[PDB]
């Protein structure tokens, strides 16, 4: 084995070498003159974190104030008009005229619905509304199982019909405000714009199955949240289709619950039990609902029946208030079929106050006695429900939400406060949206107090959906680096706002599919869930974070600075950062906000250039016409003004932007100035670094392109042949390489994707980035990262120039802060550039792993796009790894064992580089191969949830709830 | 009634009003049995 020394002096000189061709080719020095050269045609602003919070949370707060207006005048108009509605049974003389959605648009229909009349809308297209809409009135969707043409629907319709107006106004005070609908108690939903369904009922093979009563807007207006215990029967007499019935009755129950709620499922036969690893209320959440569900799925039906058991079991796990709880609605939730024993005493013990509900469910066809299950229901103010059958069960596992409610009513106005949902997927395809909600209340006679018969239930909740594009726009992220960001959370650990917020829905476990017993025309049901993904789910975890993330629930104002584990864009790097959170709460409503912001990054560039000349030239340096002149030019598709549109094509989108530069001047009356005239200031700073530095030197040997990226949105690629090799996304902001190297103070090399279709190997070249740093009164800032795609083969004439060509003694290898191949010396491991060093030589990966060379950690992604498994494209959770640099020392020698074998190495880091070069005895000398070592997106199922209950994190429940009003009747079940 | 009484609990939802859960379903069966029609319907019954 060679010494230290020579290793030594080989790795400096390989590393001075990649040091003065990177710095040579790109040019930092020059570009950083040339900022600080002019330094009068831009101004330097600080970003003050404290106030930025300060008004973006003023602007939600704001916003929210608009959709709160919109929703009081919406139920004072429906309760007004509602209470003036005379209830006629004779409406085929008196048509009933209205759009209902999800019909035929064909002219030609003719439905003549008795007691009914069809609208024919015209259907113009319009932004804001990814679909084709109407406001000459609005639309009416009604579920398909239910008859529309009843006496019901029908006395609904008309009443429901004076909310046009209403809606038209709030539609023209406030032209950006979205979807207005009114679910009613009697299924329908009347939302304004009219447009027409997503899924017809029949017209083509699929069906959609939406009943307003089971959204969560509708559920969380309805009632208030509650403590649930599902009690089973899994006796001997409950076994056939009445426990199958019984099981899916438990799980569409289950459908109904909120992130609010706390629910348990217990089991009783002769004894009683818990069905989970769970043992007390849970916070009923994806995950815990998937547990809960899994469990009842999986049980059988043997004993005997023992109601005292089962009641006890219940009442006691309702008494424990050792855990977190909902203490709102106490309810006890027995499905069974029938039985002799009614158990007053055990009631007298424990319900003695009835402070918790019994709502009685009768599964299935059956002889035994119905009377002292009705008797449980209405003596412990609960209710009674039958379901014979898998039709009559959507709608009996939902109406407890009516019983619930009866309490709110009673409490009056003090019942109407606006309350905000999760976020969730809209129904009308509008993406990510969150719906404010109100309550309607049933006001007939309430002058007179004749009737308070019917008036303890509601008409229906009210809501208006807000887009989280709307939010984003109120949160302006270009002032500040691509490393900085808002983001927003409940009292409750999910995320309003978030960088890693996707639209995909949130996956629970292994996806396991059964293609063998799907039917081509069955048209099963998609998904209901929202989108929760925890705050601590969306990053990397530390402790700071947790107690940021608690200080931050309970509404509280401050900052902090610190230094964390940073993930890249895609998931194979982690950088530590400098960061700094400042939040805030949001005054009118339980959100939080704050902005995360790097050391760097507390000061902006606003460009000062105001004659004429200046910025026409710094608009004609972006052409393609002289594109072989000033290299590839890519424009980011950012929001200028609303006269151009992002294409998701640069050529088409540049075209566009220079057009529109040279029609109209760049004084911009409607247009957003500061973004326009800071892309024009990149883009001459860019143009006089390619002009004065990059012509100079046509072609030299070593590089195959070099390209700047810059703040504001100019990527510039001086070979435009290589312009058809770039990959990356125009937009500066999601460049994984442009974060990396403004986190990293040296040149950070990013390994090529492999084995994928493109040419990213040989044709492209090695990438290595630095970000340009400048000064300009003591003031750090980073306004650009230049970088260079380096020839694979001329750096293989470095290499090889014992580490010699397919050498059987030797393995040289060199990798990157990730354990990603750059470049090997056999020419066999070249072939697989970018590939995972422990996936071609795992047992010295590992190695290196045990002697804390390369740190790793696991995270979760939440939202994943699956291969279903057997048991197209499933949601579901992977696990990822992420490998970087952890112990600062420079050189490691040692050697690897295998069992009566041993192989010396020497690993040493490149100064000013993220890369490590490594030497060993060759992999051939003894065959010591374990396991493979893969970095990877594994698709997974934990963490344990049943492991989690047991210290959950921090959370903060709904201040203020309704139950338990002594004017309630309870005289129904 | 003592070998089939309680014994058509099937996980399905198809009705099989000619069972021996009580007596005078019981009766109801035998004589339908004696009549012989359908008979061996209730022969698959009492075998599955
Ligand atoms: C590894 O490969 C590199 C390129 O693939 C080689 O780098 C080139 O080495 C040349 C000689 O050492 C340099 O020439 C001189 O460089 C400096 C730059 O200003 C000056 O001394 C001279 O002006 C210049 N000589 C000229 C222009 O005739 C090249 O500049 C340099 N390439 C770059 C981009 O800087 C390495 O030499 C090679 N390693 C080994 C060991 O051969
Ligand atoms: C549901 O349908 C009924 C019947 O279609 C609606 O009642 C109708 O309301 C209109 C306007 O409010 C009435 O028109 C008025 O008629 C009077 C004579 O009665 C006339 O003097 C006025 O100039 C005006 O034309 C109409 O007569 C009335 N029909 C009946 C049978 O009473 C009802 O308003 C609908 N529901 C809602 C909420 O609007
Ligand atoms: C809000 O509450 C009021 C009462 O507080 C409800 O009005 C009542 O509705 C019922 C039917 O739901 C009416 O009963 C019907 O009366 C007709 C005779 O007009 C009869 O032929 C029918 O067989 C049936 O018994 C009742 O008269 C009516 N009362 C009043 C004072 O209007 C109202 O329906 C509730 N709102 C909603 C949306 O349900
Ligand atoms: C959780 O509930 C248990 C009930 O099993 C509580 O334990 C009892 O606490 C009382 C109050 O000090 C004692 O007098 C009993 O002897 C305890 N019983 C047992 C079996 O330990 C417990 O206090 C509750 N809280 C916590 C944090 O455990
Ligand atoms: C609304 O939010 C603002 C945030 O700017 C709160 O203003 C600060 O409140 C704290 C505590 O009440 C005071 O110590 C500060 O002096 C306030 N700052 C300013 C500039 O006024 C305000 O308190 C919130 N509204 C309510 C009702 O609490
Ligand atoms: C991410 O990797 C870092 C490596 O720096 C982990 O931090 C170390 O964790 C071990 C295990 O508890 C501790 O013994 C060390 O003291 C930690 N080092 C430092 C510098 O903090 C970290 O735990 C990993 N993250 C996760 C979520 O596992
Ligand atoms: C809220 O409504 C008022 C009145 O219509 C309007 O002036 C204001 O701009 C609205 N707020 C937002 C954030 O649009
Ligand atoms: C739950 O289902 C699994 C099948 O995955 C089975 O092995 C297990 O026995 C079931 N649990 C009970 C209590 O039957
Ligand atoms: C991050 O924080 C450390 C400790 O305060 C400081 O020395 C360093 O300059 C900061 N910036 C970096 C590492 O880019
Ligand atoms: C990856 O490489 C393996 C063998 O090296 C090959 O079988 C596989 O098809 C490759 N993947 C793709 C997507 O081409
Ligand atoms: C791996 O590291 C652990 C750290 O405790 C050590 O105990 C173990 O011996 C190491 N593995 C080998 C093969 O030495
Ligand atoms: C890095 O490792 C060396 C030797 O293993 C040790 O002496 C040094 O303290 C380590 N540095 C750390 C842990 O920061
Ligand atoms: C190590 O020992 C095993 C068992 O004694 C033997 O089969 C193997 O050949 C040995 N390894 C070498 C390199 O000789
Ligand atoms: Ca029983
Ligand atoms: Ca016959």
């Amino acid at each position: 084995f060679p010494s230290a020394v020579t290793i030594k002096s080989w790795v400096d000189k390989m590393q001075e070498d990649l040091v003065t061709l990177a710095k040579t080719a790109s040019g930092v020095h020059q570009l950083v003159d040339i900022y600080e050269k002019y330094q009068d045609l831009y101004t330097v602003e600080p970003n003050n974190a404290r106030q930025l919070v300060e008004i973006a949370a003023r602007d939600i707060e704001k916003l929210l104030s608009n959709r709160s207006k919109a929703l009081v005048r919406l139920a004072l108009e429906a309760e007004k008009v509602q209470a003036a509605h005379q209830w006629r049974e004779d409406f085929a003389s008196n048509e009933v005229v209205y759009y209902n959605a999800k019909d035929d648009l064909d002219p030609e229909k003719n439905d003549s619905e008795p007691g009914s009349q069809r609208i024919k809308p015209v259907f113009i297209d319009d932004a804001n509304f990814r679909r084709q809409v109407s406001y000459q009135h609005a639309a009416v969707h009604i579920p398909t199982d239910i008859y529309e043409g009843s006496t019901i629907v029908l006395n609904e319709l008309n009443w429901t019909s004076a909310l046009d107006d209403v809606f038209k106004k709030n539609r023209e005070e406030d032209p950006s405000l979205l979807w207005q609908v009114f679910g009613s108690a009697t299924g329908l939903a009347r939302y304004y714009p009219a447009s027409p369904w997503v899924d017809n009922s029949r017209t083509p093979n699929k069906i959609d199955l939406y009943d307003v009563r089971r959204r969560p807007w509708y559920i969380q207006g309805a009632a208030s949240p509650k403590d649930m215990l599902i009690l089973v029967d899994v006796s001997g007499s409950v076994s056939g289709l009445t426990l199958k019935l019984i099981r899916t009755s438990v799980s569409e129950m289950l459908e109904t619950l909120s992130d609010d709620d706390f629910v348990n499922v217990a089991s009783f036969n002769s004894n009683a039990q818990d069905v989970s690893c769970f043992q007390h209320l849970v916070q009923a959440n994806v995950r815990n609902k998937k547990v809960l569900k899994d469990a009842v799925n999986n049980i059988t039906a043997k004993g005997i029946t023992d109601y005292k058991k089962g009641f006890s079991f219940a009442f006691e796990q309702l008494l424990n208030y050792n855990v977190s709880r909902a203490n709102c609605n106490k309810i006890i939730m027995l499905f069974t079929d029938g039985g002799e024993e009614r158990a007053q005493e055990i009631f007298a013990k424990y319900n003695k106050d009835k402070k918790v509900r019994v709502f009685t469910f009768s599964v299935g066809q059956h002889n035994y006695d119905r009377g002292p299950i009705q008797w449980m229901a209405c003596e412990n103010k609960g209710y009674y429900y039958e379901i014979p059958s898998i039709g009559a069960i959507r709608i009996n596992t939902q109406e407890y939400l009516d019983v619930l409610g009866r309490p709110m009513v009673l409490a009056g106005d003090k019942a109407k406060q606006v309350q905000w949902t999760n976020v969730y997927l809209d129904a009308l395809e509008l993406g990510l949206v969150i719906t404010g909600t109100l309550p309607v209340f049933n006001i007939t006679g309430q002058f007179e107090n004749k009737t308070n018969l019917k008036n303890q239930l509601i008409l229906g909740v009210m809501g208006v959906d807000v887009s989280l594009e709307d939010i984003k726009r109120l949160t302006p992220r270009f002032t500040l680096c691509p490393n900085g960001y808002y983001f927003a959370i409940d009292p409750n650990g999910y995320v309003l706002l978030h960088p890693n917020l996707q639209p995909k829905p949130i996956g629970v476990g292994i996806p396991t599919i059964n293609l063998r017993k799907r039917r081509p025309n069955v048209q099963n049901p998609k998904s209901q869930e929202p989108v929760t993904l925890d705050f601590l789910d969306a990053e990397l975890e530390n402790d700071i974070k947790v107690e940021i993330r608690n200080k931050m629930i309970d509404g509280e104002s401050g900052e902090k600075t610190f230094r964390t584990l940073v993930k890249s864009q895609d998931e194979r790097y982690i950088d530590k950062g400098n960061r700094t959170y400042t939040w805030t709460p949001v005054n009118g409503t339980d959100y939080s906000l704050a902005l995360v912001l790097p050391t760097y990054s507390f000061y902006y560039i606003k460009a000062k250039i105001e004659e004429t000349i200046t910025q026409a030239r710094y608009s004609e340096t972006l052409k393609p016409d002289n594109f072989e002149e000033s290299g590839y030019t890519f424009l980011a598709p950012r929001d200028y003004c609303s006269d151009l549109k992002p294409s998701d094509n640069n050529t088409e989108f540049l075209l566009n932007f220079n057009e529109f530069i040279d029609r109209k001047t760049p004084n911009n009356p409607s247009c957003n100035t500061d973004l326009i005239n800071r892309v024009l200031l990149d883009a001459g700073f860019t143009n006089e670094l390619v002009q004065n530095y990059w012509s100079k030197q046509k072609n030299i040997k070593g590089v195959k392109a070099r390209f700047v990226v810059t703040d504001g949105g100019i990527t510039r690629v001086y070979p435009k042949e290589a312009g058809e090799n770039w990959q990356e996304n125009p937009e500066t902001y999601e460049d994984s390489f442009y974060k990396r190297s403004l986190d990293n103070d040296n040149y950070v090399f990013t390994a090529p994707y492999f084995n994928k279709s493109g040419p990213g190997a040989y044709e492209s070249g090695i990438m290595v980035s630095k970000a340009v740093e400048i000064y300009i009164q003591g003031k750090l800032l980073k306004p650009a990262v230049v970088g260079i795609k380096i020839d694979v083969n001329s750096w293989i004439e470095n290499f090889t120039k014992d580490c010699k060509r397919n050498s059987d003694v030797m393995d040289c290898v060199i990798l990157d802060d990730g354990g990603f191949l750059l470049m090997a010396n056999h020419d066999d491991y070249t072939n697989q550039i970018g590939r995972f060093f422990g996936e071609i030589d795992p047992s010295l990966m590992r190695h290196l792993v045990n002697i804390s060379v390369y740190a790793f950690n696991k995270s979760y992604d939440y939202q994943s796009v699956c291969e279903p498994g057997a048991a197209s494209k499933q949601s579901c959770i992977t696990e990822q790894t992420q490998y970087f640099f952890d112990n600062d020392s420079k050189s490691f020698s040692g050697v690897l064992d295998c069992g009566n074998c041993s192989r010396i190495f020497h690993v040493e880091k490149l100064m000013n580089t993220n890369l490590i070069f490594i030497m060993v005895e060759s992999k051939g000398t003894c065959p010591c191969d374990t396991r493979l070592l893969i970095q990877a997106e594994q698709t997974s199922d934990g963490p344990d949830p049943c492991d989690m209950v047991k210290q959950p994190r921090y959370r903060k429940g709904p201040d203020v709830c309704f139950d338990n009003n002594v004017l309630e009747d309870y005289t129904d079940c | 009634m003592q070998l089939f009484g309680g014994r058509y609990d099937f996980e399905d939802t198809e009705v099989r009003r000619s069972n021996f859960d009580n007596f005078p379903q019981a009766l109801i069966s035998v004589f339908q049995v004696l009549t012989g029609e359908d008979w061996n319907s209730v022969m698959y019954n009492g075998i599955m």
